[PDB]
């Protein structure tokens, strides 16, 4: 059986342009757990950014959070892309500080 | 505190 | 106030890769407290809430002797199973093992559990009368016959019952501070125009704890799905949680809705309306 | 011994 990661891309806290933040990735409800995540800033992949202890739900499906310290400004885009056996290609998704 | 002990 | 301790481990081959991969994570209610990982460099059972920082050498030696010892039995189990379902040697596949124990707001024992997976299907479990077990398979039988010959139910029912709901008293006092404190949601709503005849309304909790909550989108006082959206309640990463409903709604019908938000730290469920 |  394998599962596709449910994926969000999110800041800690409502951004402001110049107010330190924390950009997260969180995948859930996938399997297997073999998993590869990057922030990107721009298109380019951020160099430090952690990741959450493996951890699973009641239906054994996967989740993890990866996160990164970031100031977001008005012109920097910033995306995840997540790399999967059930993604055909990585899948990018886009984040959208006015939800 | 795990099991085991 | 009923509280739950939880640990999870995952054992993973791969094949030419080197041993199988052994994770394990504890938490009490919604918050982590510890982790180990097999490939990590310090071979420990590791701190992660500042409340458990407190106990002492014989814990953090007793703790990593536990869990890797269940990395040891995995390493076996994994190789037994291959063979119960005819597997090749060259696929990777997955053990998961949860348990834990619940406890009333009396701090008396309610309930235990211990489950197992195999590539992320049940494969057997412990009945909530902590003496017998179900298989979901013919080759999990197998395993069912020899844990009925060994015991092993009594085994996990002393634990459960004991150290599992000593363990988890122990920790809600000395972690109190922030493990008895719910932390209610902080609520906003956007509003977006998607096209001359449609807006989104979306409905946001931020800051929670713990995770369990409810966000429901109401259209004339009836609870609504249609045109509708709702996410996976998310970790803020401060231990916090967060979550968000969305629905699409006719432009200048916004006022005909109402989002409705469930959460223990509220004194009433809250009504926002745009 | 708990072995499957």
């Amino acid at each position: 059986i394998q599962r596709t990661p449910k994926i969000q891309v999110y800041s800690r806290h409502p951004a402001e342009n110049g107010k330190s933040n924390f950009l997260n990735c969180y995948v859930s409800g996938f399997h297997p757990s073999d998993i590869e995540v990057d922030l990107l800033k721009n298109g380019e992949r951020i160099e430090k950014v952690e990741h959450s202890d493996l951890s699973f739900s009641k239906d054994w499906s996967f989740y993890l959070l990866y996160y990164t310290e970031f100031t977001p400004t008005e012109k920097d885009e910033y995306a995840c892309r997540v790399n999967h056996v059930t993604l055909s290609q990585p899948k990018i998704v886009k984040w959208d500080r006015d939800m | 505190a795990t099991i085991g002990t | 106030g009923s509280h739950s301790m939880r640990y999870f481990y995952t054992s993973v081959s791969r094949p030419g890769r080197g041993e199988p991969r052994f994770i394990a994570v504890g938490y009490v209610d919604d918050t982590q407290f510890v982790r180990f990982d097999s490939d990590a460099a310090s071979q420990r059972m590791e701190p992660r809430a500042p409340w458990i920082e407190q106990e002492g050498p014989e814990y953090w030696d007793q703790e990593t002797r536990n869990v890797k010892a269940q990395s040891q039995t995995d390493r076996v189990d994994l190789g037994t199973l291959r063979g119960y379902y005819n597997q090749s040697e060259d696929g990777s596949h997955t053990i998961q093992i949860m348990y834990g124990c619940d406890v009333g707001p009396d701090g008396r024992f309610l309930r235990g559990y211990r489950q197992d997976a195999y590539d992320g299907k049940d494969y057997i479990a412990l009945n909530e009368d902590l003496r017998s077990w179900t298989a979901a398979d013919m080759a999990a039988q197998i395993t069912k016959r020899k844990w009925e010959a060994a015991h092993a139910a009594e085994q996990q029912r002393a634990y459960l019952e004991g150290r599992c709901v000593e363990w988890l008293r122990r920790y809600l006092e000395n972690g109190k501070e922030t493990l008895q404190r719910t932390d209610p949601p902080k609520t906003h709503m956007t509003h977006h125009p998607i096209s001359d005849h449609e807006a989104t309304l979306r409905c946001w909790a931020l800051g929670f704890y713990p995770a369990e909550i409810t966000l429901t989108w109401q259209r004339d006082g009836e609870d609504q799905t249609q045109d509708t959206e709702l996410v996976e309640t998310r970790p803020a990463g401060d231990g916090t949680f967060q979550k968000w409903a969305a629905v699409v709604v006719p432009s200048g019908e916004e006022q005909r809705y109402t989002c409705h938000v469930q959460h223990e730290g509220l004194p009433k469920p809250l009504t926002l309306r745009w | 011994a708990m072995y499957k």
